[PDB]
Formats: C-alpha cells, structure tokens, sequence
C-alpha cells in the first residue's frame, strides 16, 4: 500500500531522473542480464551485447512505462492495462523475474541519485516497484 | 544432494510403483493448467485453453512421458545429477530458452501428483525425500545456464 | 483474482474436508517442517516432534482461519484483518514461507481427496491459498 | 567461489575502499527500514519505530559493524565460504533462529548501499560479481540449518 509519503518520495525521485529515464532503463536491463543470466531466456531474439540497439530501445520503453506509472500512481491497473495484458497473455514472463528487474532498477537509481536515495526514499521505491510488478502480473491466471 | 540411506530407499520403493507415462502426462498437464504462463513454450501443441483441452492433449501426454523418462533415469544416478543432466542443461538454456524456474514449478506439481496417486503411503518423510530430489534435479538442470 | 468458478471449487473441496480440517492442518505443518526445515525457525518455542500437541493445536487454529476465509471468500481482507495485523506486527514471518505452507496444504489435500483433487480444483486452490497469503502479508509495510 | 579471476579482483579492489564501520550500519539500518519484519530479531536494540530512530540507533550501528566485519573476513576466503561461516551458520540456526531468507535480503540491501556509495564505479559487471558474492555468503550461512 502506497501511503501519501510513499507517493511523494517516488515523484520526487522520478522527477530527478527526468530526462535520463531511458538511459537508466537500458542500464538496469544490462545490470539484470549480467547479474541474473536466467532472465536472458526471455530475450533470445536480442543482441545483449553492451550498448546494443535493441537494449537501448527496450530500456527506453520500460522507462516510459514507469514514468506513466508514476504519473498514474493512483490508477495503476487502468494506466498499465495494455502491459498487464501483454505480459499475461503473450510474453508470459514468470513472476520471479519481476523481482530481479526491480532490484536492478533500485541499484541503477542508487548509483545515480546520491542525494535523494535516502533510506525512506529507498523503502518507497522498493514498495512502488513491487506494486508495479503486482499490477503487471495480475492477469496471469 | 543429501539423501540419507533411508530417504534413498523411500524414493526408490515408491518410484518402482510409478507409471511414468501416466504420471508424466498428469504432471505436465497440471503444470499447464495451474501456471498457465508455462504454456508459452508449447504453442505448437494446439489449444491449451481449458483443463480438459490440456489434460487430453496427446502432445502434452507424449512430452510428459519424455520428460519423466529423463527424470526417471536421474533417479538411477542421485550421486551425480549434475553430470547426468549437463547436456540437457545446456540444451534447455541455449536451444529451448527455458527459464529454470519452470523446473521448480514442475517439481512441486510432481510431488502433488504423487500424493494424489499414492494417498496415505505418501507420508511426510517420503515427501521430504522427494522434495530433496526435485530440488536436486531442478538445480542440476539449471547448472549450465549462462 | 478468484473467479466465480474458483470460489465454487474451493467451497466444494473445503466442504469435503469438513471436520477433518484441523487434522489436515496439523499434517500440513508436519510436512512443512520436514520438507522445509527453515520454517522451524519460527517455532523455536514448540515441541516439533511427531504428534506434538502444540503442532496439533496450531494446525487446528490454521484450519479454522482457512474455514473462515472460505466462508468469507468475497471479503477476506476484513474477515482476516486481525490475523493480517498479527502477522505484520507481531509474528513477522518472511513472505516466502507462506508459499511453503500453501504447497504443503495442497499436498495434504491431494493425499486425502483423490476424487476431488482434479486439475481445475488444484488450480483454484493454488489461487485461493495465494490470495489468503497476500491478505496475511498485506500490512507488512 | 564461482567468480572469474577478473571478478575476484574487481570485488577485492572495491572492497579496499569500503569503510566497514560506516557501511555495516547503513546496510543493517536500511534492512530494518525497507523490510520492517526483519525488526523481529532486534527487539532488544530499543526504538526502531521510524527510519530516523533506526538509522541513528547505536546498537544498529555496532551490530552492522560486526556483521560486515565477518562479511569482510569471508572475502579473504572466497574459496572456502562454507568453511569460514560454518560456526556462524550453526549459531544463526541453533541459537538465533534466523530464517536464512534474511541473509538474502541483507545481500541485496548491501548491493544497493555499495551502488549508492560508489556511484558510477559500481558498474554492471562489478555488481554482477558482488551478486555472486552475496549469494555465496547467504548459502554458506544457510549451510548448517536443520
Ligand atoms: C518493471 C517491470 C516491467 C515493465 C514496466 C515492463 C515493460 C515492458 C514494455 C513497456 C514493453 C514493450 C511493449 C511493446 O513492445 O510495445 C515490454 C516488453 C517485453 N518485456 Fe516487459 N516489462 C517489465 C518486466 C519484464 C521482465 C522482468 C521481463 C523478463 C525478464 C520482461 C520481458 C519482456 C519482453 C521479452 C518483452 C518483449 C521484448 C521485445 O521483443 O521487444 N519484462 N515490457
Ligand atoms: C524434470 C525436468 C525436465 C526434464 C528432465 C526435461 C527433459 C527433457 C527432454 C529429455 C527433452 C527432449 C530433448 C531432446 O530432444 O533431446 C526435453 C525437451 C523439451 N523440454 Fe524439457 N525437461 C524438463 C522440464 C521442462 C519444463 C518444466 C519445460 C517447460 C515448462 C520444458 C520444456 C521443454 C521443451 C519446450 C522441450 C522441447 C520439446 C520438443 O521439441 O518437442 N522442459 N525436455
Ligand atoms: C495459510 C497461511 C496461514 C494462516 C491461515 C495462519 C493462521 C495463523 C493463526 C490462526 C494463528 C494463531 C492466532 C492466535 O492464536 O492468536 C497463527 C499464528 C502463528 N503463525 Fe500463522 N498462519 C499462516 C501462515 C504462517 C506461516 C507460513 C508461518 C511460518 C512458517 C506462520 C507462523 C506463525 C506462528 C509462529 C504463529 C504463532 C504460534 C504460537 O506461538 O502459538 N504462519 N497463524
Ligand atoms: C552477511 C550476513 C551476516 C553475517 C556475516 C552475520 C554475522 C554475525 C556475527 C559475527 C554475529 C555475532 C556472533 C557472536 O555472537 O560471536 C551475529 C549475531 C547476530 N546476527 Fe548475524 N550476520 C549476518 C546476517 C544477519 C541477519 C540478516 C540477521 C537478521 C535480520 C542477523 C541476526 C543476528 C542476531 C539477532 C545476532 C545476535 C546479536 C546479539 O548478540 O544480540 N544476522 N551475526
């Protein structure tokens, strides 16, 4: 459950990402592929080499989705409807993977927001990414 | 893999009464029904939209047979699961692109199928022994992922 | 998210359990403790030996909560409120453990309801336990 | 440990720049803040009611220093984590009753602290090696559970 304070923390933090969102999303992915190699089984069609065009493109897409999520924090199920559908019926990514990407997103943020990444904001972002993950896998079964 | 001499016996004794064919199709079918996202790998099997559809699919039945056949062979080598499953491990990763989490899910579904079938003979201690085995197998199969 | 079909399935299977609930409860705990020894870290104050009265007692409480949850399938949140409070603020059981107990309940159910434990019911039950689990850890943070 | 020679050195090199004092307290304090259920083991540390109360709690800080000092020692033996942590494993199981899942949570919090602390120097490949190390330490500490 995101409290009013969680929501403020997230908006602040994400406000700071601003224009770098796509660059951070690409970085988070690369961090995921390297640290949790099993996540690569979902991207057999991608060039996972460092700086790959598919990765950069995909990273922008993921980032934009998160940006939207932040913008509609109070209406996530509706905001992310197209993605919930897509993941649930086509992609079919096992739910454990979401926890892996979330961690790599948190690490990325931490490496880039020295001032903002306080323990309270860290807790808010962890909670926010868990909520996004829950929405995206809500139609699996 | 740490199986006490007793656990080993318990595993062996029950397995001798198992009809792989039947059990394999049931384990693979239930997997597909309880955790529908696992259907992502079997598009070519046809319609897997209903439990009845899944459970009666012959492609599902044949695959369940193949899988449990291999499983069955590993029981013969609990001392070297890793070596025994190395090639299948590399195949699942490089060729099939199967998230190793699926191996854990199938292992838990398998245990449910043995309990369903065997009832009261599937005691807590027997389950614990099978729990160690399915984990050992899932681990052996995930071993060569990179 | 439980469909009408799921609720139907659960009411039906739990119905057959009936008076044996408490016995199945204790059986599932036993299966858990032996299959997943780490769960024992939560019952250091218990006699974990076979047929301990404590486990027996505990298993009954657990079955009782489940019965209550099937009765109130449409409003688990309120029906289990005091239990989610206790878990979140007192017991503080790491959420991974819920999955361990849920597996062991399914094992118990399969070993006692051969006729009833069809794929469709299995699926409904898995979903139901997953929901009870979400309710119970809903107030962790 | 299953770290490439390249990975082993990247780990060592970064660790040399770590203030175990400061980092242990940050890492243990952040565990208590992000995953509040973990507070269950520290009722005797006093007030952990708020982020602020947690972060400035001296027992929290002193304990984090102990934890990370032991973590550091294991880094000198990447090859025998099992050996270096056997005693601590028995202690954590038999005496403290700590669910080992907590070791995993702490490992991920530490990764976040290193990233926060080193910024751009904590590159994807460095994190990867550290992910390997924290997993290795959690397993070694879980080893004597029964
Ligand atoms: C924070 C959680 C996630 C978000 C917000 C997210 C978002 C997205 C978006 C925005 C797309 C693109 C849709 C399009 O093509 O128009 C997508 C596709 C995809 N996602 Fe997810 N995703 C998440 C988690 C995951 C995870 C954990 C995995 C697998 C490890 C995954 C695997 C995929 C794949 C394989 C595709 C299709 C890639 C392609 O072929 O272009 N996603 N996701
Ligand atoms: C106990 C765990 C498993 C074992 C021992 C096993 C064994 C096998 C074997 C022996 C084959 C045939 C490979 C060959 O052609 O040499 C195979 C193929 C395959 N397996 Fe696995 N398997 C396991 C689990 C799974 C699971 C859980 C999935 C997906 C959820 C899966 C997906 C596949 C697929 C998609 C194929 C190829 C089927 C085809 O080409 O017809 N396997 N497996
Ligand atoms: C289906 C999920 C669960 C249900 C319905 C459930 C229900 C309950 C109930 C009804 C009580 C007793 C309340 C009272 O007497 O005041 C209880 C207590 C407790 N639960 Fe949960 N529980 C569940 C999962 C778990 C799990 C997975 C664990 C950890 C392995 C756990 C650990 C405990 C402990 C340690 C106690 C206190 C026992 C005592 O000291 O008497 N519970 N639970
Ligand atoms: C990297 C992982 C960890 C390491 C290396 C570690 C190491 C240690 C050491 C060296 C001690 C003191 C041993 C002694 O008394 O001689 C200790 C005590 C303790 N640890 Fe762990 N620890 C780790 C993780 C955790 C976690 C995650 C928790 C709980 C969330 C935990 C809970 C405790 C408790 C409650 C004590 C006893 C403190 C006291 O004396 O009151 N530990 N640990």
């Amino acid at each position: 459950v995101l409290s009013p304070a969680d929501k403020t923390n997230v908006k602040a933090a994400w406000g700071k990402v601003g224009a770098h969102a796509g660059e951070y999303g690409a970085e988070a992915l690369e961090r995921m592929f390297l640290s949790f190699p099993t996540t690569k089984t979902y991207f057999p069609h991608f060039d996972l080499s460092h700086g790959s065009a598919q990765v950069k493109g995909h990273g922008k897409k993921v980032a934009d989705a998160l940006t939207n999520a932040v913008a509609h924090v109070d209406d996530m199920p509706n905001a992310l409807s197209a993605l919930s559908d897509l993941h649930a019926h086509k992609l079919r990514v096992d739910p454990v993977n979401f926890k892996l990407l979330s961690h790599c997103l948190l690490v990325t943020l931490a490496a880039h927001l020295p001032a903002e990444f306080t323990p309270a904001v860290h807790a808010s972002l962890d909670k926010f990414l868990a909520s996004v993950s829950t929405v995206l896998t809500s139609k699996y079964r | 893999m740490h199986l006490t001499p007793e656990e080993k016996s318990a595993v062996t004794a029950l397995w001798g009464k198992v009809n792989v064919d039947e059990v394999g199709g049931e384990a693979l079918g239930r997997l597909l029904v309880v955790y529908p996202w696992t259907q992502r790998f079997f598009e070519s099997f046809g319609d897997l939209s209903t439990p009845d559809a899944v459970m009666g699919n012959p492609k599902v039945k044949a695959h369940g047979k193949k899988v449990l056949g291999a499983f069955s062979d590993g029981l013969a080598h609990l001392d070297n699961l890793k070596g025994t499953f190395a090639t299948l491990s590399e195949l699942h990763c490089d060729k099939l692109h199967v998230d190793p989490e699926n191996f854990r899910l199938l292992g838990n579904v398998l245990v449910c199928v043995l309990a369903h079938h065997f009832g009261k003979e599937f005691t807590p201690p027997v389950q614990a022994a099978y729990q160690k085995v399915v984990a050992g197998v899932a681990n052996a199969l995930a071993h060569k992922y990179h």
